[PDB]
């Protein structure tokens, strides 16, 4: 899993050397950047619950129709309004695990990888999604660099979307 | 490979569940301890050379059997792999260290090395000597109070320890 | 690989012989089903996507395990490599078809999958399932009276569905 | 095996593909073209003993000296006139397979690959082989595609042999 | 590889040991024999061609099952892969008599072939058949006594006769 | 083990050929160049314990401070005068199986693989073991194609160290 520890190490591997200053620094920078990391995890976690279900009815705001088209892969039905939730949260769950990971890792494995495949193959928009990113960014309520922090991993997962 | 951290979130993945303030708790004084790591990491490895020269010296003084002619570490490329092994088997200790997660220890060199070393020919038995040798020095360095800010290391050498004893139960 | 003449065709070679009038009268009964064959291919392989996806949605609606964080086909890339090893089947289904012979399945993809997903974890029982679905639902849109010349494919679809049974049975 | 359907197979395989219309049609081919190869199969195969006796004595008669010359290469003994019918047989049965399975796969693995090894090996002359081919096909009595079919594949061992 | 000489080396260097006063004369032997040596590596090579094919040729006719329809030498490209492991084997038998040692044999073919035949389905005992007709020609040809120095080539004869029985063992 | 017969094994097999008169000539020349090879093996076998103690005094003296200097790798110690006339022995053997093998062989496999890495983990001057060696070059006693045999491989050795 990518983070900027099995980076340094990655690195140090792959040239068959010890680890150098060159890398313990970056970890270093991963051990202080934690702190605000770590307060945007906790934050979006605590909040979880509003932020999934603000996020949704942000969605079906945006994309009425699919809150009444026909068919499984909308949420015109219970089941399909269940999987929207779902997934939504699938997604704030990725974004605190990249935080307190340090690094993208945690989404690239269990989100990203094969996600072009997954709404192609099911017919769901991208678009749905990155609209329920931003409203997630634009009300997470967090400020400094906690903010910062949470950003970067949503704006990965919109770039990754787009 | 994984580090402490992915190794919790990766915990929770699988679960599908967000993060509990315990666990929160527990990565953050992880961070908080990263210094003493970092030392740790530092020391050993600055020290890399001696600390596996010391121990080859060590290991062949007291089994002079390796070195004899037809031994497993005579002639010199015999002698230069085992060096090559020990040097190797410290790299991945110290990576262990600094991930603060045996994961890479374990997939990119333990797992499969006493097979190897069995179609080899090569005594397994001394190799855990050998490992055992370099961690007293690791940690002797490591540990030591001198030129640095005082403060208690103690569960880090214990966490230490324990990949050199992991390494070693690995190949004997 | 061999298709259905082939396989004639090597079974006489192995025995030194030239072939028989029954034999010659059997291959040239297999060319005038021909066009019966070209449509089943063409009308599976026409709704390869929409055959593959149904399966898919109904098998995680029946075992909704496999989707569950934890399950064999959560997370993005592990329900997408499940994706793919449905089309994958389908694929050589028909590959199979289109030869009159289970060869190519055989060879390569069937031979070596049970041990594969036995590696992996993933339930070879609920791949069965899949490839049940996706047979059933190959055969009605095969065999669907509408839009084609009428006539009695039966046998077809008898050996069409041999060739899905035996890629349920090499996983299961 | 290499034949129209084996052929498309291994195309659409190699690109990880579904069949196209690109390779049905290829194999319609095959299924047309059919009619005619398996007039010449039956054919040959029905004759084939006049056709394998008469080419032999064509071999014998163009190169005497295959008759007389001491050596187990030759046919001057009761062993090599029964290896060299047999060999004759061998390229008539591999023609009738090409037929019936719509390409030179037939050929091509079971005579074709290893024959100039084999022609060398033993001191076998390639040029006996073309003239027994050469009788065959100025002598299976068939018209039309049927003798396009069937000289198509007796050309193709020629061109083999050269 | 090894040859003669570098086998006696090996072997006390095992031992940490120069070479006795016994092993040189040994040795020195060795090349005092050398003409005999390449007389018979450049008969037996100059004849390669002929030794294989009038020992595939007495084989086959031995034994009718294997070029029938059917059978392991059947087909040109069963016969030619058969003919050319027949020339494999004298090559490497040949290098064996030039190290005057058989190791280079053991190693680059010998070794696994049983396994590898049993695989194919290629009968190792009609193998051997091959091999032992290739020996009792290539022996009568390296020890013809006409346009050669006169000389005894017993032990010689004797050496090679076991490299080739030593193949013959080693697939059959 | 590289050796004129082995090597000439190799090409063959490399090439996937019977051994030719070019690989028999080589041998020839290896079997004829034997009677001053095992000569000189003979010959520094014999005074073996002569030259090992002369040469290990020899770097004591151009050395001195081998002998008084406080380390493990330095022969100022019981122990480490053991090892240096062990090391020392270690070469003269080689040079003897170098002489027998007709090659390098021995050498390269026994001492050269590796030599490099060994010297610099122990701390050992290549200068020390090239002073014995020049010793053993100097006092061997050998004359003609003798010598010319045995001052090639103390000279290949030298090399190696240089
Ligand atoms: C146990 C291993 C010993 C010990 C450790 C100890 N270290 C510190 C503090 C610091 N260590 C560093 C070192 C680094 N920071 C880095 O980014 C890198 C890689 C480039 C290294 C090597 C730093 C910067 C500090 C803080 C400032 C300082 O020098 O104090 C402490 C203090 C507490 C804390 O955690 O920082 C301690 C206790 N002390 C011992 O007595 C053991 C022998
Ligand atoms: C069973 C599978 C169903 C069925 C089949 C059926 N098909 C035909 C006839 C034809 N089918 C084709 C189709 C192709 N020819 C091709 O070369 C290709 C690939 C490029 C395809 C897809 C053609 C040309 C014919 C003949 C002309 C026609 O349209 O009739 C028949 C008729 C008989 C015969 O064998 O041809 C039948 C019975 N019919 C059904 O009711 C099943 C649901
Ligand atoms: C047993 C195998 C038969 C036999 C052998 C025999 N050979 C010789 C002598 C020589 N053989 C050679 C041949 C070569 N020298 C080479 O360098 C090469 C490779 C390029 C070859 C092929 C030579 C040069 C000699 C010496 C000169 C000569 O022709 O005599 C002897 C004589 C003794 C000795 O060892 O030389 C013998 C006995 N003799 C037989 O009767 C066996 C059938
Ligand atoms: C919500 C924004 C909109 C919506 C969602 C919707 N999604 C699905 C189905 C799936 N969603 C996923 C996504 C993931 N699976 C993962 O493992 C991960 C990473 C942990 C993600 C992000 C997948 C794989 C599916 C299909 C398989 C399944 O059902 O789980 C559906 C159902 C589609 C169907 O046909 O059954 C729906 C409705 N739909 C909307 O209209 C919202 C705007
Ligand atoms: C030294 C304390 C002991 C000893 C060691 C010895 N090891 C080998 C050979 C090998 N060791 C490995 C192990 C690894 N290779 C890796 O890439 C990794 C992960 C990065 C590991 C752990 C391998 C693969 C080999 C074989 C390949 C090679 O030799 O390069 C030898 C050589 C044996 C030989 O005969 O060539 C030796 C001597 N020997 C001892 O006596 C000590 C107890
Ligand atoms: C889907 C219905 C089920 C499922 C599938 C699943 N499969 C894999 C992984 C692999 N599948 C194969 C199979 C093939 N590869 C081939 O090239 C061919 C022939 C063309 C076949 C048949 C292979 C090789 C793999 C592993 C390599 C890879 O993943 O790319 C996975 C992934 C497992 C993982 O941990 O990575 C999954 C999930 N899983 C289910 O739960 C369904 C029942
Ligand atoms: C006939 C035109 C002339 C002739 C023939 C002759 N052939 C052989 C021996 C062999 N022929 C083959 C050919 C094949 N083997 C195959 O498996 C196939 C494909 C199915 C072919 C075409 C082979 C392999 C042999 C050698 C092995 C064997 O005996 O089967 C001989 C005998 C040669 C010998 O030395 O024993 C003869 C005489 N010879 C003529 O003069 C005719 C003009
Ligand atoms: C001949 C006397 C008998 C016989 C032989 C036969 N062998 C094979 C196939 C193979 N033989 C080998 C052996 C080697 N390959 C090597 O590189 C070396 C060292 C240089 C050796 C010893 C191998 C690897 C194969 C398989 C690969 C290949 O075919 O090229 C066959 C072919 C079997 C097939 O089905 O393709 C045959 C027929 N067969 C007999 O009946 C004789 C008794
Ligand atoms: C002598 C010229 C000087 C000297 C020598 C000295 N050498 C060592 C230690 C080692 N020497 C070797 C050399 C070889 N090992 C081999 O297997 C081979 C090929 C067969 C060779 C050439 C090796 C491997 C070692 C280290 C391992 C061991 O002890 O065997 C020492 C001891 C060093 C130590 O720290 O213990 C010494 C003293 N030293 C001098 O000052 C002489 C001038």
């Amino acid at each position: 899993m990518k983070t900027p520890i099995t980076e340094a190490i990655a690195a140090a591997d792959t040239q068959g050397r010890f680890l150098s200053n060159t890398e313990l620094q970056a970890v270093d920078g991963r051990f202080k950047r934690a702190v605000a990391s770590m307060e945007a995890a906790r934050a979006l976690t605590n909040n979880a619950q509003s932020l999934i279900d603000g996020a949704a009815q942000a969605v079906y705001q945006k994309f009425p129709y699919t809150t009444t088209m026909q068919g499984s892969q909308y949420a015109s039905t219970p089941e399909g309004k269940a999987k929207c939730a779902r997934d939504i949260g699938y997604y704030l769950r990725m974004i605190t695990y990249c935080l307190v990971a340090g690094g993208t890792g945690p989404m690239d494995e269990y989100l990203i990888a094969g996600l072009s495949e997954i709404n192609s193959t099911f017919d769901l928009s991208p678009s749905w999604y990155i609209e329920a990113l931003k409203y997630i960014k634009a009300n997470h309520g967090l400020t400094g660099q906690a903010a910062v922090e949470a950003n970067a991993y949503i704006d990965y997962a919109i770039n990754a979307l787009s | 490979m994984l580090d402490a951290f992915a190794k919790v979130v990766a915990q929770a993945d699988a679960r599908g569940e967000f993060l509990t303030n315990a666990q929160f708790d527990a990565l953050s004084n992880l961070v908080k301890e990263g210094n003493k790591r970092l030392d740790a990491v530092n020391r050993i490895t600055s020290n890399a050379s001696t600390i596996v020269a010391n121990a080859a010296r060590a290991l062949f003084a007291e089994q002079p059997q390796l070195i004899q002619p037809g031994g497993n570490a005579y002639t010199n490329r015999r002698m230069a792999a085992c060096l090559r092994d020990m040097e190797i088997i410290l790299r991945y200790v110290t990576y262990a260290i600094l991930a603060g997660d045996s994961s890479v220890l374990d997939d990119r060199c333990l797992n499969g090395l006493r097979e190897t070393y069995q179609a080899l020919g090569t005594p397994g038995s001394s190799v855990a000597v050998a490992i055992q040798k370099m961690k007293d020095a690791a940690i002797a360095i490591a540990n030591d109070p001198n030129g640095i800010t005082p403060g208690d290391c103690s569960a880090l050498m214990s966490e230490i320890a324990g990949y050199f004893d992991r390494a070693a139960a690995a190949v004997a």
